[PDB]
């Protein structure tokens, strides 16, 4: 089981970003899974999710309507597209799963993470 | 509240959690010792959107409702707020329902990566 994110970089605001998970070792087109940030001096945050065979999307309420989580069956790959962007969605962002569900915790599993820098 | 120990260990044998599916009562005291480390209050927001509640730290995912989680299922039927009492009354009721599915113990991510496998009977040695 892996996940590896690419690719986030610099970007001015008011601009759009797609980041990627590239997933591996597991079943991925029924899996949840989401995407969590890491902001300068704060907690890991929850951003987005995707659960079950439906593909059932939820959203943070500082992201609603502006980012879209996807998924690709044919590749195993987790997308998140990021648009309207400002100078707080900077962050490490982080793809991630469930290793045991039903479970505490939330996601317990993440990658190496990719940065997002919004000036 | 904070626990402690033992006097946790005796509240956890009154409400018949020792061997409960196998598991012995270490077992149990070590799960609380790692997920709240024996506070009753203890609260703690996760990386899917859901909280984690109570001695125990049952989530809202799954177990119980706090109206603000993705995907809840509410399995105990009970508010989360419910589970953050001096009395584990409830958090140990929400506890049997949660080790009875496939997962048993496993549902609890402190317990699996610290406990499970260790001498957990050291959790209970020395009280009466």
């Amino acid at each position: 089981v892996q996940l590896l994110e690419s690719g986030g970089g610099l970007v001015q605001p008011g601009g759009s970003l797609r980041l990627s998970c590239a997933a591996s070792g597991f079943r991925f087109d029924a899996e949840d899974m989401g995407w969590v940030r890491q902001a300068p001096g704060k907690g890991l945050e929850w951003v987005s999710s995707i659960y079950g065979p439906s593909g059932s999307t939820y959203y943070a309420d500082s992201v609603k309507g502006r980012f879209t989580i996807s998924r690709d069956n044919s590749k195993n790959t987790l997308y998140l597209q990021m648009n309207s962007l400002r100078a707080e969605d900077t962050a490490v962002y982080y793809c991630a799963k469930y290793t045991s569900p039903p479970q505490n915790h939330g996601f317990d599993y993440w990658g190496q993470g990719t940065l997002v820098t919004v000036s | 509240k904070v626990f402690g120990r033992c006097e946790l260990a005796a509240a956890m044998k009154r409400h018949g959690l020792d061997n409960y599916r196998g598991y012995s009562l270490g077992n149990w005291v070590c799960a609380a010792k790692f997920e709240s480390n024996f506070n009753t209050q203890a609260t703690n927001r996760n990386t899917d959107g859901s909280t984690d509640y109570g001695i125990l730290q049952i989530n809202s995912r799954w177990w119980c409702n706090d109206g603000r989680t993705p995907g809840s299922r509410n399995l105990c039927n009970i508010p989360c707020s419910a589970l953050l009492s001096s009395d584990i009354t409830a958090s140990v009721n929400c506890a049997k329902k949660i080790v009875s599915d496939g997962n048993g113990m496993n549902a609890w991510v402190a317990w699996r990566n610290r406990c499970k496998g260790t001498d957990v009977q050291a959790w209970i040695r020395g009280c009466r």
